């Protein structure tokens, strides 16, 4: 199991740059048996170069591959968005064959702030008790971003579930959603629920609230 | 054309056994060998060993000769790999690929979620999300195992566990004079309790 390091694990570049990236081996490895593949989020691996400089069918010609011994690398001549994915290298010298751990290669862009909604508990999850709130952040960048929620003005730390979408495919901006949860009783016991975002965009929060008065 | 069509996710308690297919069709089922492969969210791949249908051999990763069986019917060609024993360490994504010149492993099926869990089947509850450009949603909530499907009439997000269940929400951006007016409503398909959600978004009071 011939130990394969590949680096940057991440790297980031803009549209128009060139991007190298390495896969160093602790073995000697044939370089026809040498080769790499593309990963995107959701989505099986596809061959994107084979025998170290060979290019898969469909791979476009942006991208070229080199290495023997125990250094090989995969070059991208000027960064695209649909680029932007985890690369894999894969040596196939001895069994059992080795993969990388990946070179994740993101998109960088213009920062962008997030669109802010906030939304209330549904009547009908608190007919059965529970009481869940809800902020979207949508189509911000940089991925950094410290979502805060405060009860009539105090913070709540605990009870809030974060999730962020991959870099889109269109506009390589990042959304995020955050869901506090509180019994219905807990909730009933406040009037205001506010969810503020900190991001280098602006040097206030953004900020949504909704009071149960209206 | 060449494709590998692996079967759908699978949720198994620990200690049981549970096998997974890969039916290839589009090249001669013999002439190739394939692979299996395992890989754990935000890792690498990880070889788990082949099959070659020709005269069924099947070589093993050292680590997996005991927990995997690699087996193939040229009747159907259809791969299939049999994990045993399973635990939580056992979910994963499993792959099968199809071994091409040098070893290039060059057809791809869409992969098997595995997920070893002694958690109960549990179909989602779903929530509205209501207040020129509106934004609504649906929380899909207390669900086991994944995956879910969020259908509109759009940003999905990840679901995230908590306590052995998966929350979910899914967020939608129409214009005003569209919504309350129109109906708009969030169709959520769960299909390991065969269940679905027609969820219509009603504004609150
Ligand atoms: C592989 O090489 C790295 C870097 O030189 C080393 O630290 C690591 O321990 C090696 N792994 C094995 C299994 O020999």
């Amino acid at each position: 199991d011939i130990v394969l390091t590949q680096t940057p694990a991440i790297m980031s570049a803009s549209l128009g740059e060139r991007v190298t990236m390495t896969c160093t081996a602790n073995s000697s490895v044939s370089s026809n048996y040498f080769h790499w593949y593309q990963q995107k989020p959701g989505s099986s691996p596809k061959l994107w170069i084979y025998s170290t400089s060979n290019l898969a069918s469909g791979v476009p010609t942006r991208f070229s591959g080199s290495g023997s011994g125990t250094s090989y690398s995969l070059t991208l001549s000027s960064m695209e968005a649909e680029d932007a994915a985890t690369y894999y290298c894969h040596q196939y010298h001895r069994s059992p064959p080795t993969f990388g751990s990946g070179t994740k290669l993101k998109m960088k862009r213009a920062d962008a702030a997030p669109t802010v909604s906030i939304f209330p508990p549904s009547s009908e999850q608190l007919t059965s008790g529970g009481a869940s709130v809800v902020c979207f952040l949508n189509n911000f960048y940089p991925k950094d971003i410290n979502v805060k929620w405060k009860i009539d003005g105090s913070e709540r730390q605990n009870g809030v579930l974060n999730s962020w979408t991959d870099q889109d495919s269109k506009d390589s901006t990042y959304s995020m959603s955050s869901t506090l949860t509180l019994t219905k009783d807990e909730y009933e016991r406040h009037n205001s629920y506010t969810c503020e975002a900190t991001h280098k965009t602006s040097t206030s929060p953004i900020v949504k609230s909704f009071n149960r008065n209206e | 054309e060449v494709k590998l069509e692996e079967s759908g996710p699978e949720l198994v308690k620990p200690g049981a056994s549970m096998k997974m297919s890969c039916k290839a069709s589009g090249y001669t089922f013999t002439s190739y060998i394939i692979h299996w492969l395992k890989q754990k969210p935000g890792q690498g791949l990880e070889w788990i060993g082949y099959i070659n249908p020709y005269n069924d051999g099947s070589k093993y990763n050292e680590k997996f000769k005991g927990k995997a069986t690699l087996t193939s019917d040229k009747s159907s060609s259809t791969a299939y790999m049999e994990l045993s024993s399973l635990a939580s360490e056992d979910s994963a994504v499993y792959y099968c690929t199809r071994n091409y010149g040098s070893d290039s492993l060059d057809y791809w099926g869409q992969g098997t979620t595995l997920t070893v869990s002694s958690a109960k089947t549990t179909p989602p509850s779903v929530y509205p999300l209501a207040p020129s450009m509106v934004t609504l949603g649906c929380l899909v909530k207390g669900y086991f195992p994944e995956p879910v499907t969020v259908t509109w009439n759009v940003h999905t997000f990840p679901a995230v566990l908590q306590s052995d269940l998966y929350t979910l929400s899914s967020s939608v951006t129409v214009p005003s004079s569209t919504w309350p007016s129109e109906t708009v409503t969030c169709n959520v398909a769960h299909p390991a309790s065969s269940t679905k959600v027609d969820k219509k978004i009603v504004p609150r009071d």
